[PDB]
C-alpha cells in the first residue's frame, strides 16, 4: 500500500486526459452531426465517467496510475473482492446445488442417461429456485450430503 | 601446443567409434 | 509350379543375378599390382597403418601458415562496460 | 520367353513370389552386359585386382569436387593440394572398408554370396566375401585410391585443359 | 406437437441458455459498465 | 447415433456423443444401398449451396447497409475498404477505425469492393437487390433438397449417366455461364467502368439498363456497336475489335486487367466449352461412349488398362471425390498464382492488404482439398476395392510395385531435404564464422536459376514475335522495362529471380514431395503390408494393432492423412511466407515524382532470405512489430488473435504428446470425488478415443498455427500498405 | 493325427510382385500354404493384389506365418475352403503347424495339453522378490 | 519371445483364439466352467504381442494376459 488514492493521483489523472485527447483527435475528421461523431463522444463520456467513479469508490492506484485492488480483507476495501466474492459463491453454489439436485432425482427408475442428453424435464417439477436457499445445504451436510461408500 | 590436441580429440572418436563398432557386432 | 525341397536355393532368391559374371580375367599388368599392393592386403595390419596414418593430421596442423589463427591484429573493443 | 510377350514386366526369373520384377532396367542385355562387367561384379577374379580398379577410379573422381568446392577454391596455396583432402577421404574410406571386413571371419565358411547364377545353373561360388578376400580388396582400394588421387592432381598440376 | 418441444430440449438447450445468459450479462454491463467493484 | 438404430440405441459413455458427430456424414457406413447413399449426398449438396448462397446474401447486404463502398468508389486510392460495423459494447468500439469516407468500420480484405467496381455496381440500391436475390435463391436450394429426398428422389440409374452429366456441366454451366457473364461485361461492366475511369462519379453515371436499351449511349464510345445489323452476321469480325482486344498487360489508371480483354476471354471460353460439350454419347446417336474409349487405351507396360474404370467411377463416390478434391484443390492453388501475377480487378493490385490475404487464403483452401484427396483415395481402397468384381489392372501393378514407389519417393525427399535446408545451414554457419564468400549467395558462390530466368526472358520478347496480336506482355512480372503505378502505389513490376529464389523453390519441391510421400504411402498400404497383412479388416480409421511387432502405431490410412496434415501446413506456411517477403521486398512500394521506387523492406530479400537467421530476424521479428504493437488501435483484435492462436496451438501439443491411458486413470480419481458428493453422472465420463485425440490435436494445431499468421499478415499489410 | 505332407503342387496365377520373399527365406525361414479350390476363383493375396486361385492342390509360399493365416482365414470365409500351412526352413525339414490337431484351434479337442495355465486367477499374482521369475508363472 | 498366460477365471468363449492371426492359442477340455473349455497358449514362439486376444476377452479383466518379453524376429513381425 505505497499507493496513494486515485483522487490525489497525478498519473491516474494524467491517464484520463491522455485517453480522451486521442479520442478527440478522431472526431476532427468526421465533422460533428455525423454518426462516427457521437460514437466517439459517447465513448468519451464513458471514459470520463469510469475515471470519475473509480476515484469516488476509493481505489488506491499505484505509481503507474492504475487502480490496484486490495484483497487483504480490509473493511475499507471489501467491495473490491469479498462482497463480489460472496456474490460469486452464492451463484456458484446455487448452480452446483441445482445441478446435483437434478442428477439425484433422475437416478431412480427410467433410463437415467436419457434425461442427461435430453432434459424434456425442465427443472424437473420445480428445481431451480431450490437454489435460492442452497446454503441450507449445511443442514444437508449434518445428515447425508455425502455418501458413505468410500472412506469418510 | 593447443593446435595438436583438439585433433587427437578427433582422432579419438575415429578410434573409439571403430573399436566400439567391432565390440557391438561381435 | 516350381518348388523343390531338394534344392532350397533356386526356391529362394539364392541365385546370383546375371550381373555375376564368372568370366576370364584382365591383362597381366596385375602381376605388378599384386607385388606392391600386398602390404595393404593383410587386414588389421592395414587398420593400424591407417589409424597411425592419422599422424599425418597432427603433422599437417602443427605446421600450417594459412589458417585463421591470428587476429590478424586489432585493438579490442572494451566493450559494453569495458 | 521371347518375343510375343508383347508386354514388359516378366516376373523376376520366372518367380512371381520373390519380390522384384523383370524390367528393362532390371534385365536388358545392354544393362545386363554392363552390370556383369565391372570390378564389384566379375566373380572368379582376384579381389585385389578388382579393388584396384574400383579404388583407382574413385580416388580420381574425388579430387574434382574437393578441389573446386574446397575452402580454398580459389588459391594457389590451395590450388589443388586440397586433393590431399580427397586422399584423406580414401584413408578414412579404407578404414570403414577394413572394419566392415571384420563382419566376415577367417573360418570362414567362405562366402555369403550366392552359390548359383540365375538360370539356376547351380555351379560355382563367389569369394569376394570372406576375410581374406575382402581384405585384399580393401588393400587394392587403398592402393587404387591413393593413386587415382595423385594422378588426377598430376594432370591438374599442369593441366592446360580446361584452364 | 410433443415433438418440437423435445427437439428444443437437447444441447440446443445450451445455446438458448447461454444466449439468454449472454444477453443478461451484456445488458447488465450496459446499465453498469466499467465495473471494477461492488459498491453498495 | 440418429443415423443408425443400434447406434442411436442408448448412451452409456460419453464416447457415444463424440461418435455421433464423427460419423454424421459417413453415409456409406449407415447403409450398403448405393442408391440411398447417392440420394443422401445429392440432397446434401443442395443444403450446401443454400449456405454459400446465404453467405453471399450477407456479403451484398453488408456492402449495402454497413459499408462505405460508395465513398470508396470516388476515391479508391486512399480510402480503406470496410464492411461490417461493431456495436459499442464492453469497449468494442475501438475496432471501428479510420477507413476514410467519414465512416467507422473494420478494414476488409475479401476483395468484394474490387469485384463490385468491376461489375459496374454503383449504388447500395443495386447491392440491396442482389442480396435479396441471393436470399431468394437460398430459399430455393434448401427447398430443393427436401423435395429430392422426401418427394422425388432420383434413381441410381439417373446418377450413373455420367456422359450426359459431363456434356452439360462443361457446357451448360461452364459455356453458357461464361457466355452469360461475357454479355454483362460489354453491356454493363465495360460501359460503366469506362465512365468510372473518366472520373465521372457514380451518381453521374447513367443506370446500366439505359446502356442496353438504346445503343446511342453505348455507341459513342466503342463505335462498332453503332451498326444495328452488326458485322457479326457479315462474319468479318474485324470491326468488333474496339470493345474487345488482345492487349493484355495492365491498365495504367485502374491497375487491373483490361475488361476489354476479359470479355473477349469469356466469349472464347464460352463456345470453347460449348463445343467441348458436344462429346459424349447420349440418345440421339452422335457422341462418345467413355466406356469404349477408356477401354481402347492399353499397353505393353499396362497390359489391359483402364478396362473396368468406368465401372469403378460409377459405383464408388469416394473414388470420384478423391479425383475432384485433388484437382479442385490444385485449381485453387493456380488461381492464387494467377490473380497475383495478373490482377483482374480495378484497384486490386494497389490494395496490398487484399492481395496478401487473397493469395494466402487460396493457398490453404487448395492445400486442404488436396489432402482430402488422400483420405478418400485411401477410403476407396479399404471400402470399395474389390478385384473379384471390378478389376482394373492399372490399380494392380501399382499395388504390385508399391514397395518400389515409396522407397524411391523416400530417397528423393532425403536428397531434396539435404539440398534445400542444408544449404541454409551452410550459409548460417559460414556467416556466423565470418566468411560470407563461402556462402551460397549472389555475392559469393552463386546458384543462378537460369532455367526460370530463361522462360521469363522469352515471355518478355513474346509480343510481336511469337505473339503478333499481343501488344503487351501477359503479366508485368514478365514485362522487362514496364512499370504500372496506380495512385502512389506500385501495382506491378518485373520480378527478378536470383540465388535466393533458387533455394526457396527447392524447399517447395521438398515440402510437396514429403507431403506426397506420407499421403501416398497411406493409400497403397491401406489394405495390406508386410507388417500388417490384414490391415483392411481393421478398417480405414483405427488407432493401431497393438504394441506388437515392436509397435504398430498409426498404421492406419487415417493416421497417414493425420501426419500429412501437419506437413501440408508446414508446406503452405512457407509458400505464403515466400510470397509475403518477396512481394514486400522487391515489388510493393511507393513511386515518387522522379520515378524512384522505394520498396517496403528495401530489397533485403536477396541477401537475407538465404539464411535461417535472416528469416527469423529480418522477416519475423521485424514484421511482427505491427501485430505486437496494435493494442490501443483499430487493429486491436489482430493482436489478441495473435496471442489467442499461439494458445490454441500450444494447446494442441497437450493432445499430441500424450495418450488416453493417463487421462482415463485421472478421471477415475475425479469420478471418486463426484461419487462422494452424489454428483456422479449416469453417463460415465470416458477419455477421448486414441484416434480422436489425434483428430483433436491436429485441428487445434492447424487452427492455432494458421490463425496465428492470419493475424500476422493482416496486421502487417494494413498498417504498412 | 498324421500330417498329410505337401510335395509338389501348382502355384496360383499371379505374375509377380515386390512384396515376396527376400533373403530371410534363404537364410532363416519361409512359410508355405496349401488349399484346394473347387473353382478357378480370384482372391486378393496379401502383399499385393489380384491373383487367380486355380483349381486343384494349390501351393503358395509366403513369409511370417501370419501372412498365411490371413490368407487362410480369408480362404475359409468368402469361399468354403479348407487350408493348411507349414514352415519350410532353409534345409528341407518338415514342420507342420495349423491346423495341427487337425481340428481348428477354436474348436475344443480331446488331447491337447494346457501349457501356461494359471489356476490362481489374475490379481492374485505376487510382487517381487529379487529371485528369478516374475510372478505370473 | 513373448510370454502369454491363461487364467481359470476364463469362461471358454473362444474369442481370444479367433482374434489371433499367428495361431498362438487354442481351446482345451476343462471342468472349471459351463463351456467346459479353456484357452491354451502352446505356440508362444509365433506370438507377435498385438493383444488382439485381450480386446476380445469378456471376463471382468482379462483371462488371457500378454507380457511383452524378449524380442525375436517372429515377435518383431519382420518379413525381411
Ligand atoms: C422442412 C423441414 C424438415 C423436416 C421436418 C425434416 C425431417 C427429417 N429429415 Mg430432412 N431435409 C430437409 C428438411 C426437413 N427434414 C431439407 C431442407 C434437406 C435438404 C438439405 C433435408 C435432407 C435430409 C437428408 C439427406 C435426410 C433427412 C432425414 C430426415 C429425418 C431424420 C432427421 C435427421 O436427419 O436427423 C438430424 C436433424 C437435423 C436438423 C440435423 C441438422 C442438419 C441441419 C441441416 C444443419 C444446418 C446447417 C448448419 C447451419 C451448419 C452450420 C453450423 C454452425 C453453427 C457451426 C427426419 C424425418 C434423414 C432420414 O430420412 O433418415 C434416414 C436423412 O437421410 N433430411
Ligand atoms: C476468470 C477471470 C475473470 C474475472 C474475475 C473477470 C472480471 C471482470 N471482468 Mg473480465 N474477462 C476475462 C476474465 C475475467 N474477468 C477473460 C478471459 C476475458 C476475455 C474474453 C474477459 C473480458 C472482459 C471484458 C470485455 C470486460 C470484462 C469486464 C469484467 C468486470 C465486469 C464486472 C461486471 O460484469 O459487472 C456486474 C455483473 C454482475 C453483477 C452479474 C451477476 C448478477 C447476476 C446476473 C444476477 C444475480 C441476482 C442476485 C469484472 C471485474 C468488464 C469491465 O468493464 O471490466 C472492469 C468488461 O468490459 N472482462
Ligand atoms: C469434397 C468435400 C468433402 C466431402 C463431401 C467429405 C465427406 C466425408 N468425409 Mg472428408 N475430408 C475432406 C473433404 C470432404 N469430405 C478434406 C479436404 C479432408 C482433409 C482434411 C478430409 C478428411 C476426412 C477424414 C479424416 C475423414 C473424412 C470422413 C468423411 C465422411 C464422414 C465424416 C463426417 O461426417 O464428418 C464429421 C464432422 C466433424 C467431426 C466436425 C469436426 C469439427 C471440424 C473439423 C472443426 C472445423 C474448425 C472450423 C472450420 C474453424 C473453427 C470453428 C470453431 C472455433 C467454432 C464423409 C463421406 C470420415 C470418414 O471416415 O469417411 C467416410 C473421416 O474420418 N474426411
Ligand atoms: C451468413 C453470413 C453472415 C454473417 C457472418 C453475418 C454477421 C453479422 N451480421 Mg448479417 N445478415 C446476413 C448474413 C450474415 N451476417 C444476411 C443474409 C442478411 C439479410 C437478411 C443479414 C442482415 C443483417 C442485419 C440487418 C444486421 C446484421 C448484423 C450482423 C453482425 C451482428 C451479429 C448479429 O446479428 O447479432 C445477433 C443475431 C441474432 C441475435 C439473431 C440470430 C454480424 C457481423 C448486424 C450489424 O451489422 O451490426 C451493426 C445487423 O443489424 N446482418
Ligand atoms: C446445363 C444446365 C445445368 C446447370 C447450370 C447445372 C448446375 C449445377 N449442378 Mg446439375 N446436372 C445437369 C445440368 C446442369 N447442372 C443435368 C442435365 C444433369 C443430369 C445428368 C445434372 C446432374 C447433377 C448432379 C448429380 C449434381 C449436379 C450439381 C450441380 C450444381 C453444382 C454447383 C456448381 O457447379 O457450381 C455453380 C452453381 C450455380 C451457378 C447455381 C445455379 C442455380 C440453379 C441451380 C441453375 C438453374 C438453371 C436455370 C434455369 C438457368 C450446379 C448448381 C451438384 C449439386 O450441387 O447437387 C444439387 C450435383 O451433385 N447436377
Ligand atoms: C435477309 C436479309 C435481311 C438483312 C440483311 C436485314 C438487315 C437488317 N434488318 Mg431486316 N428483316 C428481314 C430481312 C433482312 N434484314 C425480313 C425477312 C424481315 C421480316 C419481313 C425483316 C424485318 C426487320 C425489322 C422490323 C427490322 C429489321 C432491321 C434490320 C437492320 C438491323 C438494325 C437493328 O437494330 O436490328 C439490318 C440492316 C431493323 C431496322 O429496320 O433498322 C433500323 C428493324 O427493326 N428487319
Ligand atoms: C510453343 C510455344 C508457343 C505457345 C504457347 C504459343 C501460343 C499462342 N500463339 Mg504462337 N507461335 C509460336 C509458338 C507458340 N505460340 C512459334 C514458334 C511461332 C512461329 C511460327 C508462332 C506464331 C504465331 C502466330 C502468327 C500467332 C500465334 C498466336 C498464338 C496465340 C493464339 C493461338 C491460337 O490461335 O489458338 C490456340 C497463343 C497465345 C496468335 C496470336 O498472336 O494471338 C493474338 C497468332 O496469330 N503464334
Ligand atoms: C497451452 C497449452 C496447454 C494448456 C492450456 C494446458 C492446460 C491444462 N493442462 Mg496441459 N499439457 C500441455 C499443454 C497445455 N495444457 C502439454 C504440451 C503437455 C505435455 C504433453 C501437457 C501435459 C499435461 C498433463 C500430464 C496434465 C495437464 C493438465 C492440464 C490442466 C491443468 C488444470 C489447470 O491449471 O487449469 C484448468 C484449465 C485451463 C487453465 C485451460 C482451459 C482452457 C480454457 C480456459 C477453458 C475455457 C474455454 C472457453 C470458454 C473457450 C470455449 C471454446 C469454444 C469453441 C466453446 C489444464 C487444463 C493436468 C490436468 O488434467 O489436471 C486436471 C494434467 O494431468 N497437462
Ligand atoms: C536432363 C533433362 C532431360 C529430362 C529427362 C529427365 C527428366 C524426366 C524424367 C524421366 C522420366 C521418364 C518418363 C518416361 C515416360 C513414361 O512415363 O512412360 C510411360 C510408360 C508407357 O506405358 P504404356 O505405353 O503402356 O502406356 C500406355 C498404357 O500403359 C496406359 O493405357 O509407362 C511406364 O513407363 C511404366 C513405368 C513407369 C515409369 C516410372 C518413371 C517415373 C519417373 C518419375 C519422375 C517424374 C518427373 C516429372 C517431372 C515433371
Ligand atoms: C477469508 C478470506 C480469505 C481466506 C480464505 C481462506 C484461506 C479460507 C479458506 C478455506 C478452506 C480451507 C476451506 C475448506 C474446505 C473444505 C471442504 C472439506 C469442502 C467442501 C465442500 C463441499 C462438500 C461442497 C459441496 C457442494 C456444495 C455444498 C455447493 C455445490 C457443490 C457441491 C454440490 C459440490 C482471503 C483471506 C483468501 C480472501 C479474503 C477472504
Ligand atoms: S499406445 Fe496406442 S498406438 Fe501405441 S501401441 Fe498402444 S494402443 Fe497402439
Ligand atoms: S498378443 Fe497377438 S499373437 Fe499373442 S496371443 Fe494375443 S492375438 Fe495371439
Ligand atoms: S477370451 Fe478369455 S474367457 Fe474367452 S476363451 Fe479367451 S481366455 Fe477364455
Amino acid at each position: 500500500s505505497g499507493l496513494t488514492p486515485c483522487k490525489e493521483s497525478k498519473q491516474f489523472a494524467k491517464r484520463e486526459k491522455q485517453s480522451i485527447k486521442k479520442l478527440e483527435s478522431s472526431l476532427k475528421i468526421y465533422a460533428a452531426d455525423s454518426a462516427p461523431a457521437l460514437a466517439i463522444n459517447a465513448t468519451i463520456e464513458k471514459t470520463k465517467r469510469r475515471f470519475d467513479n473509480y476515484a469516488k469508490q476509493g481505489l488506491l492506484c499505484g505509481a503507474d496510475g492504475l487502480p490496484h485492488l486490495i484483497v487483504s480483507g480490509d473493511q475499507r476495501h471489501w467491495g473490491e473482492f469479498i462482497t463480489p466474492g460472496i456474490l460469486f459463491l452464492y451463484i456458484a453454489g446455487w448452480i452446483g446445488w441445482v445441478g446435483r439436485s437434478y442428477l439425484i432425482a433422475i437416478r431412480d427408475e427410467k433410463k437415467p442417461t436419457q434425461k442427461e442428453i435430453i432434459i424434456d424435464v425442465p427443472l424437473a417439477s420445480r428445481l431451480v429456485f431450490r437454489g435460492f436457499s442452497w446454503p441450507i445445504a449445511a443442514y444437508r451436510e449434518l445428515l447425508n450430503g455425502e455418501l458413505v461408500a468410500k472412506d469418510v | 601446443p593447443s593446435l595438436f590436441v583438439p585433433l587427437v580429440g578427433l582422432l579419438f572418436p575415429a578410434v573409439a567409434m571403430a573399436s566400439l563398432f567391432l565390440h557391438v557386432e561381435k | 509350379y516350381f518348388d523343390l525341397e531338394d534344392i532350397g536355393n533356386t526356391t529362394g532368391q539364392w541365385d546370383l543375378y546375371g550381373s555375376d559374371a564368372p568370366s576370364p580375367y584382365s591383362p597381366l599388368q596385375s602381376k605388378f599390382f599384386e607385388t606392391f599392393a600386398a602390404p595393404f592386403t593383410k587386414r588389421g595390419l592395414l587398420l593400424k597403418f591407417l589409424i597411425l596414418g592419422g599422424g599425418s593430421t597432427l603433422a599437417y596442423f602443427s605446421t600450417t601458415a594459412s589458417g585463421d589463427i591470428l587476429p590478424i591484429v586489432k585493438g579490442p573493443q572494451l566493450p559494453p562496460k569495458l | 520367353s521371347e518375343k510375343p510377350t508383347y508386354q514388359v514386366v516378366q516376373p523376376i526369373n520366372g518367380d512371381p513370389f520373390i519380390g522384384s520384377l523383370e524390367t528393362p532396367v532390371t534385365s536388358s542385355p545392354l544393362v545386363a552386359w554392363y552390370l556383369s562387367n565391372l570390378p564389384g561384379y566379375r566373380t572368379a577374379v582376384n579381389p585385389l585386382l578388382r579393388g584396384i580398379e574400383v579404388g583407382l577410379a574413385h580416388g580420381f573422381f574425388l579430387v574434382g569436387p574437393f578441389v573446386k568446392a574446397g575452402p580454398l577454391r580459389n588459391t594457389e596455396y590451395a590450388g589443388a593440394a586440397g586433393s590431399l583432402a580427397a586422399a584423406g577421404l580414401v584413408v578414412i574410406l579404407s578404414i570403414c572398408l577394413t572394419i566392415y571386413g571384420i563382419s566376415s571371419f577367417n573360418e570362414g565358411d567362405p562366402s555369403t554370396a550366392p552359390s548359383l547364377t540365375l538360370t539356376g545353373r547351380k555351379k560355382q561360388p563367389d569369394q569376394l566375401q570372406t576375410a581374406d578376400g575382402w581384405a585384399k580388396f580393401t588393400g587394392g582400394f587403398f592402393f587404387g585410391g591413393i593413386s587415382g588421387v595423385i594422378w588426377a592432381f598430376f594432370l591438374l598440376y599442369v593441366l592446360d585443359l580446361p584452364y | 406437437r410433443d415433438l418440437k418441444t423435445y427437439l428444443s430440449v437437447a444441447p440446443v438447450a445450451s445455446t438458448l441458455w447461454f444466449a439468454a445468459l449472454a444477453g443478461l450479462l451484456i445488458e447488465i454491463n450496459r446499465l453498469f459498465p466499467d465495473a471494477l467493484t461492488f459498491p453498495f | 447415433g440418429h443415423f443408425s438404430r443400434t447406434i442411436a440405441k442408448g448412451p452409456d459413455t460419453t464416447t457415444w456423443i463424440w461418435n455421433l458427430h464423427a460419423d454424421a456424414h459417413d453415409f456409406d457406413s449407415h447403409t450398403s444401398d448405393l442408391e440411398e447413399i447417392s440420394r443422401k449426398v445429392f440432397s446434401a449438396h443442395f443444403g450446401q449451396l443454400s449456405i454459400i448462397f446465404l453467405w453471399l446474401s450477407g456479403m451484398y447486404f453488408h456492402g449495402a447497409r454497413f459499408s462505405n463502398y460508395e465513398a470508396w468508389l470516388n476515391d479508391p486510392t486512399h480510402i480503406r475498404p470496410s464492411a461490417q460495423v461493431v456495436w459499442p459494447i464492453v469497449g468494442q468500439e475501438i475496432l471501428n477505425g479510420d477507413v476514410g469516407g467519414g465512416f467507422r468500420g473494420i478494414q476488409i480484405t475479401s476483395g468484394f469492393f474490387q469485384i463490385w467496381r468491376a461489375s459496374g455496381i454503383t449504388s447500395e440500391l443495386q447491392l440491396y437487390c442482389t442480396a435479396i436475390g441471393a436470399l431468394v435463391f437460398a430459399g430455393l436450394m434448401l427447398f430443393a433438397g427436401w423435395f429430392h429426398y422426401h418427394k422425388a428422389a432420383p434413381k441410381l440409374a439417373w446418377f450413373q449417366d455420367v456422359e450426359s452429366m459431363l456434356n452439360h456441366h462443361l457446357a451448360g454451366l461452364l459455356g453458357l455461364g461464361s457466355l452469360s457473364w461475357a454479355r454483362h461485361q460489354v453491356h454493363v461492366s465495360l460501359p460503366i467502368n469506362q465512365f468510372l475511369n473518366a472520373g465521372v462519379d457514380p451518381k453521374e453515371i447513367p443506370l446500366p439498363h439505359e446502356f442496353i436499351l438504346n445503343r446511342d449511349l453505348l455507341a459513342q464510345l466503342y463505335p462498332s456497336f453503332a451498326e444495328g445489323a452488326t458485322p457479326f452476321f457479315t462474319l468479318n469480325w474485324s470491326k468488333y475489335a474496339d470493345f474487345l482486344t488482345f492487349r493484355g498487360g495492365l491498365d495504367p489508371l485502374t491497375g487491373g486487367l483490361w475488361l476489354t480483354d476479359i470479355a473477349h476471354h469469356h466469349l472464347a471460353i464460352a463456345i470453347l466449352f460449348l463445343i467441348a460439350g458436344h462429346m459424349y454419347r447420349t440418345n440421339w446417336g452422335i457422341g462418345h461412349g467413355i466406356k469404349d474409349i477408356l477401354e481402347a487405351h492399353k499397353g505393353p507396360f499396362t497390359g489391359q488398362g483402364h478396362k473396368g474404370l468406368y465401372e469403378i467411377l460409377t459405383t464408388s463416390w469416394h473414388a470420384q471425390l478423391s479425383i475432384n478434391l485433388a484437382m479442385l484443390g490444385s485449381l485453387t492453388i493456380v488461381v492464387a498464382q494467377h490473380m497475383y501475377s495478373m490482377p483482374p480487378y480495378p484497384y486490386l493490385a494497389t490494395d496490398y492488404a487484399t492481395q496478401l490475404s487473397l493469395f494466402t487464403h487460396h493457398m490453404w483452401i487448395g492445400g486442404f482439398l488436396i489432402v482430402g484427396a488422400a483420405a478418400h483415395a485411401a477410403i476407396f481402397m479399404v471400402r470399395d476395392y474389390d478385384p473379384t468384381t471390378r478389376y482394373n489392372d492399372l490399380l494392380d501393378r501399382v499395388l504390385r510395385h508399391r514397395d518400389a514407389i515409396i522407397s524411391h519417393l523416400n530417397w528423393v525427399c532425403i536428397f531434396l531435404g539435404f539440398h534445400s535446408f542444408g544449404l541454409y545451414i551452410h550459409n548460417d554457419t559460414m556467416s556466423a564464422l565470418g566468411r560470407p564468400q563461402d556462402m551460397f549467395s549472389d555475392t559469393a558462390i552463386q546458384l543462378q536459376p537460369v532455367f526460370a530466368q530463361w522462360i521469363q526472358n522469352t515471355h518478355a520478347l513474346a509480343p510481336g514475335t511469337t505473339a503478333p496480336g499481343a501488344t503487351a506482355s501477359t503479366s508485368l512480372t514478365w514485362g522487362g522495362g514496364d512499370l504500372v503505378a496506380v495512385g502512389n502505389k506500385v501495382a506491378l513490376l518485373p520480378i527478378p529471380l536470383g540465388t535466393a529464389d533458387f533455394l526457396v523453390h527447392h524447399i517447395h519441391a521438398f515440402t510437396i514431395h514429403v507431403t506426397v510421400l506420407i499421403l501416398l504411402k497411406g493409400v497403397l498400404f491401406a489394405r495390406s503390408s508386410r507388417l500388417i497383412p490384414d490391415k483392411a479388416n481393421l478398417g480405414f480409421r483405427f488407432p493401431c494393432d497393438g504394441p506388437g511387432r515392436g509397435g504398430t502405431c498409426q498404421v492406419s490410412a487415417w493416421d497417414h492423412v493425420f501426419l500429412g496434415l501437419f506437413w501440408m501446413y508446414n508446406s503452405i506456411s512457407v509458400v505464403i511466407f515466400h510470397f509475403s517477403w518477396k512481394m514486400q521486398s522487391d515489388v510493393w512500394g511507393s513511386i515518387n515524382d522522379q520515378g524512384v521506387v522505394t520498396h517496403i523492406t528495401g530489397g533485403n530479400f536477396a541477401q537475407s532470405s538465404i539464411t535461417i537467421n535472416g528469416w527469423l530476424r529480418d522477416f519475423l521479428w521485424a514484421q511482427a512489430s505491427q501485430v505486437i504493437q496494435s493494442y490501443g488501435s483499430s487493429l486491436s483484435a489482430y493482436g489478441l488473435f495473435f496471442l489467442g492462436a499461439h494458445f490454441v496451438w500450444a494447446f494442441s501439443l497437450m493432445f499430441l504428446f500424450s495418450g488416453r491411458g493417463y487421462w482415463q486413470e485421472l478421471i477415475e480419481s475425479i469420478v471418486w470425488a463426484h461419487n462422494k458428493l452424489k454428483v456422479a453422472p449416469a453417463t460415465q465420463p470416458r477419455a477421448l478415443s486414441i484416434v480422436q485425440g489425434r483428430a483433436v490435436g491436429v485441428t487445434h494445431y492447424l487452427l492455432g498455427g494458421i490463425a496465428t499468421t492470419w493475424a500476422f499478415f493482416l496486421a502487417r499489410i494494413i498498417a504498412v500498405g | 493325427t498324421p500330417p498329410e505332407l505337401d510335395p509338389n503342387t501348382p502355384s496360383p496365377i499371379f505374375g509377380g510382385s515386390t512384396g515376396g520373399l527376400l533373403r530371410k527365406a534363404q537364410v532363416e525361414e519361409f512359410y508355405v500354404i496349401t488349399w484346394e479350390s473347387p473353382k478357378e476363383q480370384i482372391f486378393e493375396m496379401p502383399t499385393g493384389g489380384a491373383a487367380i486361385m486355380r483349381e486343384g492342390p494349390n501351393l503358395l509360399k509366403l513369409a511370417r506365418k501370419e501372412q498365411c493365416l490371413a490368407l487362410g482365414t480369408r480362404l475359409r470365409s468368402k469361399y468354403k475352403i479348407k487350408y493348411q500351412f507349414y514352415r519350410v526352413f532353409p534345409s528341407g525339414e518338415v514342420q507342420y503347424l495349423h491346423p495341427k490337431d487337425g481340428v481348428y484351434p477354436e474348436k475344443v479337442n480331446p488331447g491337447r495339453q494346457g501349457v501356461g495355465v494359471n489356476f490362481r486367477s489374475i490379481g492374485k499374482n505376487v510382487s517381487p522378490i529379487e529371485v528369478k521369475f516374475t510372478g505370473k508363472q | 519371445s513373448h510370454s502369454v498366460k491363461i487364467y481359470d477365471t476364463c469362461i471358454g468363449c473362444t474369442q481370444c483364439v479367433r482374434a489371433c492371426p499367428t495361431d498362438v492359442l487354442e481351446m482345451i477340455p476343462w471342468g472349471g466352467c459351463k463351456a467346459k473349455q479353456i484357452a491354451s497358449a502352446p505356440r508362444t514362439e509365433d506370438c507377435v504381442g498385438c493383444k488382439r486376444c485381450e480386446s476380445a476377452c469378456p471376463t471382468d479383466f482379462l483371462s488371457v494376459r500378454v507380457y511383452l518379453w524378449h524380442e525375436t524376429t517372429r515377435s518383431m513381425g519382420l518379413a525381411y
